RNA sequence: GACUCGUUCAUACUACAGUGGCCACACCAGAUCCCAUCAGAACUCUGAAGUUAAGCACUGUAAGGCUUGGCUAGUACUGAGGUGGGAGACCGCUCGGGAACACCAGGUGAUGAGUCAU
RNA sequence: GCAGAUGUCCAAAGACAAGCUCAAAGAGAACAGAAAUCUCUUGUAGACUAAAAGGGGAAAAGCUUGUUUGAUUUCUAUUUUCAGAACAAGUAGAAAACGUGAAAGCGUGGCCUAUCGAUCCUUUAUAUUUGCAAAAUGACGUAAAUUACUUACUACUGUGCAUAUAGAGGUGUCUGAAAAGUUACCACAGGGAUAACUGGCUUGUGGCUGCCAAGCGCUCCUAGCGACGUAGCUUUUUGAUCCUUCGAUGUCGGCUCUUCCUAUCAUUGGGACGCAGAAGUCUCAAAGUGUCGGAUUGUUCACCCGCUAAUAGGGAACGUGA
RNA sequence: AGGGAACGGGCUUGGCAAAAUCAGCGGGGAAAGAAGACCCUGUUGAGCUUUACUCUAGUCUGGCUUUGUGAAACGACUUAAGAGGUGCUACUUUUAAAGUUGUUUUAC
RNA sequence: AUCCGACUGUUUAAUUAAAACAUAGCAUUGUGAAAAGCCACAACUGGUAUUAACACAAUGUGAUUUCUGCCCAGUGCUUUGAAUGUCAACUUGAUGAAAUUCAAUCAAGCGCAGGUAAACGGCGGGAGUAACUAUGACUCUCUUAAGGUAGCCAAAUGCCUC
RNA sequence: CCUAUUAGCUGGUUAUUUUCGAAAGAUCUCUCAGGAUCGCUGGAGUUGAUUAAUAUAAUUUUACCAGGUAGAGAUAAUGAUUAGAGGACAGGGCCUUGACCUAUUCUCAAACUCCCAAUAGGUAAAAAGGGCGAAAUAACUCAAUUUGUAUUUCACUCAUAUUAAAUAAAAUAACUCCAAGUGGGCCAUUUUUGGUAAGCAGAACUGGCGAUGAGGGAUGCUCCUAACGCUUGGAUAAGGUGCCUAAAUAUUCGCUCAUGAGAUCCCAUAAAAGGUGUUGGUUCAUAUGAACUAGCCCUGAAAAUGGAUGGCGCUAAAGCGGA
RNA sequence: ACGGACCAAGGAGUCUAGCAAAUGUGCAAGUGUAUAUGAUUCUUUAAACAUUUUACGCAUAAUUAAUGUAAUAUGUCUAUUGUAGAUUUGUGCCCCACUUUGCAUACAAUACCGGUAAGCAA
RNA sequence: GAUGUUAGGAGGGCAAAUCCGCCGAAUUUAAGCAUAUAAUUAAGCGGAAGAAAAGAAAAUAACUAUGAUUCC
RNA sequence: GGGUAAUUGGCGCAGUUGGUUAGCGCGCGGGUCUCAUAAUCCCGAGGUCGUGAGUUCGAUCCUCACAUUACCCA
């Protein structure tokens, strides 16, 4: 799957025209220790009792859905676009 | 043990026991998602019709009640 | 184990012998109005707006018209009851239904008969006749025309 | 007689042969321009010397195909009944419905709107 | 059950438009051949269309070229499964902004039918939308007034966190637990919904009896056989089924004892012979009488030694364990 | 014998069928025992085993505290100067032994 | 005469008395001591121990005779380390208004490098080849950590197998 | 003692009459001995009908649709497949071997189709509506403020006296609420998949058994008749009429002799192959010889306690086929 | 197939909490007087009786995560609009067709409230 | 610190329904199960009274503000 | 995912702003005789892309590629 780095498409925020967007790949980003869920999980894990929440270990599928971050070059507003899942994904590779 | 996977036996008898119900077939159907720019115009038509009719009736009522 | 959209439509959605090819240009000129009856026959040459397998050959009255599509209300039998189903198809997959044409012609002809009957002050039967037993007939036939039939031997 | 836009989408198709032309179609003359290519072949543009040779129209063929009818045939098959037959496989009867291939014969179109020429 | 296919692939293999027509065959052209390129004729698709298969497709849905990002944001009416819930996958539309084409139009991914995922949690985007429980934090910002706790007016106000909305991180047992064995020491609740035995139906397998006649039988199909085929009987084998029994029908063999069948091993009386006699083989009526001693093995089965007239085959809940 | 949940004491069709008793007997009552111990099921257990999941006693190690009194060495920090490349200024090294802290050894 | 166990002894009270257990003999392992080994205990404390390597503790094998082969790759166990990667709390430093967020280091363990099989254990396959035939001393080849050695056998261990 | 722990599992679960009356499908489920949820059922209630209509209908007629199963075909396509016949690219010695082409030919397909039934299925058959006009309204549509569309209001009027086809103990309707049980099914006819087959496994339609007795099939959960308050008469169905056993040793016409006759669907087995037994037909040869044919009978036809057209028995039938 | 040798007596859908539906009853935009108090009531009486003119529950208003906001709209004490529809009114005290009125309810259409989009936004 | 048959006194045990401290499960529910639930319960140890315990704000609110504890 | 190292000649290998270097593998000449072996020469995207900089494989950054440790709430 090849996707060009830029794309002239509809802007859905702060502009309502077809503007040039720079495209990139969304990344998950690290979970922070101060999030409410993480704090609750850590407090629960304290003490005796062992593991208190399920740990998933089936792992059926092998790929992930590809998410494109589109940034409008005018308003610098980011937007998300979901691609079909694929094994190989390059951005702006050779034609 | 092995289970009887499937059968349609007696289903027709069950269906016909309370008859094959027919749809009620009302006179008016909701126009919620049908032909906008047409049913909006119909709304305007109806609003104008009520305006003219009610203003005629109000004129008659005023001239008859003094 | 297989219940796709077009499962089991090998022959139903296939074009007739020597009748392949896209729909005729004249079909796009067909006139459709709200509330009139319409037949749902799937044209395989046009893929978008294709009706589901079940509704091929069914009839229903139009409840919606769009730029290139028709929403038609069709009765579907589900176990213990019939229920109304709004199926949305394209123009190519719909055709004017002749399920009413005898009724329409009867209405026109009966009206123009009732007018003249009332004009002449006559009582007429306007209902259909459901013809049954024929009257006695007094028929003639040449003797050279009667032929004697007897069962044939085996061979 | 002819043309344009259609309808039906083979009775309209295909092969071979014959006949037909004043404008009408067309073949045909040319490449400066618009345009187009390896190639003015095509496409596009400008023409009017020549020709029905072809396209096109009409016709023909113990022509193929297609189409209508007959016949296959009440045959094949089939709905309902049977304390019907038969060891069975299957096959009648009663009340009903009813094909197909093949073969035979005929046919090879009709038509809406508009326009041109006489 | 049968033949398969899916967990993908594609910035083009998506969108639009234009032009063109494909597979194959024949004929012809230096190298040049069955195949390499070119030309002509025929060519209803016999090609191609990502993949399985089935549909669809010829001035195209195929090939080539040009321009593009509609594979975009938001929302309805709905179809398939169906409870007419959800997901998912589609269909017809509407509000924006675009692409393409001269235009009519077409385009909300792939010509159509498959190609996928809840809550909670996390993550990153959006927001003139909100909160963090007595308050403030852009900022004394802008106007006036004095030595103040002055007065009016400002969409835009700290870190962190939490919220709302939208995608994503996955549950393939795919409407979605975080999960290795063994019990021949075993326990409990049950199950004839379910095995191991008889019995029952079926009889592939086993055994037995027919039909035909190519041949064998020195010649001669049928004295005796009978291949290639084909019709049956039996439940004496093993199968197949799971109908009865799991609040229990004591599941191998032998010993003992009785009875029954005949598909007769001997004995009785016959018929045939490829019958000189002798011995034998085929066969009929016939179940009255009889069918043994031992070595090895738990064996049934088997195999030897020996007698015999003969040492036949079977059944009786695989007869028979109060 | 039949049919029947496919092995009846009862049902159907037959054979038959004549009081009361004694002693034996082991064919049948699919005889008695006894909620099958084999097999399967149960989101019922238990014993046992492991590189099943999650923990835990014990054990190894580090930190803080108990923990006091001295010495030395080394390191680091702070400060003044020299040199290197280097845009009034920015970074590296060396020089003091100047003040602060940590470590390692050692003494009581 | 064969098999098993050397023997005396012990055992499943009420289905198994044995070839099972024990045994002497053999071998291995830990430990030099109250900061040791092994073990008990909630703590305090204790058993061995009124003990001290000719001892105590933990194992395997199982008289004698004759032997006890090869493999440290795997898994265990164990030995050395400032060359050494990884790591927690703590500590230190930077930033910040602070919470925080970032970095840095001499633990053990693992990893790295060794040792160990009377530790758990393991210990191959194709072809060709000798004046009859047969077989294959011999040769070639694949391959392992090592390719089952001395022995022994249709053994209470061999299906095929009567 | 916690503790009457828990049990999707086994057992039990106590008066009468009357009325209504099931399911053993389906979806999801760490689900397959369970549950929830639809469906089927009861009770309650309202709206309706009570106007021989209308709503309505497991029905038909009329009109119009859709189909690719049975059948048919191989020369129509694909896939097979047997043979020859005619006719100008290859090998050897004008000839041989073929290939190939043309027209034929034998035989086939659940995953083949030129064609294509029967049955099954759908829509429509007028009054809250239709037809025909005018006038208004709209921001819609159109080139159209007068093009169209839709709506509204006025007009006129479209069988109804049998009712816009027939028939209808059609309102015993429609709707709403609450809730039980059920969610192991099985059998018969017809169709069909796997299997050699099965009282086998799995499906389709309808009817039954379950949940249900009565008469008959001797006997029998499922067959035939027929479904059920308590009675008196009558007459029948299925099936029978020799006796068991109510009713014919009835009448009338044929066939059959069996030293293992035969005798009512399900049903309680019988085949290939034979017969110079007898009965009736068909076709050839100068009442003879043949060859066929199909009725009954016979051989083929052997199993274990003693034995079963139900028993007795029956042959001028009490058997078989009719009337 | 399992339980039942016999007889007597005992023997199993109940109680409470909480919700809903159904029906009866009272009152009704209100309803329930909670705890408690008073009062010649004090065997019964542990029940009955009572409650100086914004306690609390439920209802009377919804919607949103939420700061919050919150239902025609003052032209009119009219009370949104249709199609069916009960009842009523007249003409052809006992049929029906026209008028008249238009409950309940059903099917729609409209407004308006809260939230979300979109447009504008001092 | 000791020691005292110095003088005068106190504690010890029983009893628990209510009460006050400690210690502390599992059955069970989740239709499995591990956090959770059972439950700050049962069992265990200790200590009082006719009541015990709590109690005179390092309280609540955010209002026009309330005013120890306990109980309904 | 966090931390670490690595892949440059056919082999292996260490090396960093005024640099692609070597031993082994390959080719001939010559040679001290037969080897050795001086030397030329075959063998390099310094893993890949981007970035920094009179003067980089080099300095920074991202990608997959390998090996111990370590984290494994939908």
């Amino acid at each position: 799957v090849n996707v060009p780095k830029t794309r002239k498409t509809y802007c859905s925020n702060k502009c309502k025209k077809h503007t040039m967007h720079k495209v990139s790949q969304y990344k998950k980003g690290k979970e922070r220790l101060s999030s409410l869920g993480r704090r609750r999980y850590d407090m629960k894990q304290k003490g005796f009792g062992g593991q208190t929440k399920p740990v998933f270990k089936k792992k059926a599928k092998t790929t992930k859905k590809i998410v494109l971050k589109l940034e409008c070059t005018k308003c610098k507003k980011k937007r998300f676009q979901t691609m079909k899942r694929c094994k190989t994904f390059e951005m702006g590779a050779d034609k | 043990a092995k289970s009887k996977n499937h059968t349609n036996h007696n289903q027709n008898r069950k269906a016909h026991k309370n008859g094959i119900k027919k749809p009620k077939k009302h006179k008016f159907m909701s126009r919620k998602g049908l032909d906008p720019n047409f049913f909006r115009n119909q709304k305007y038509c109806l609003k104008g019709i009520q305006k003219k009719k009610k203003e005629l009736k109000l004129k008659a009522k005023q001239e008859k009640n003094n | 184990k297989s219940r796709g959209k077009r499962s089991g439509t090998r022959y139903k959605f296939s074009k007739k012998f020597r009748k392949h090819g896209e729909c005729t240009a004249n079909k796009y000129l067909e006139k459709l109005n709200y509330g009139d009856y319409v037949d749902i026959v799937c044209d395989s040459t046009q893929q978008k707006g294709m009706p589901f397998n079940y509704y091929h050959g069914k009839t229903g009255k139009i409840f919606h018209i769009t730029k290139r599509g028709v929403g038609v209300l069709v009765n579907k039998r589900v176990k213990h009851r019939i229920e109304q189903k709004k199926v949305c198809v394209r123009i190519e997959h719909v055709r004017k239904s002749r399920c009413n044409e005898d009724f329409l012609l009867r209405k026109i002809k009966n009206a123009e008969l009732i007018k003249e009957a009332k004009l002449k002050n006559e009582h007429i039967n306007i209902k259909r006749k459901t013809e049954g037993p024929k009257p006695a007939a007094m028929i003639k036939v040449p003797p050279s025309k009667i032929i004697t039939i007897e069962p044939l031997p085996f061979y």
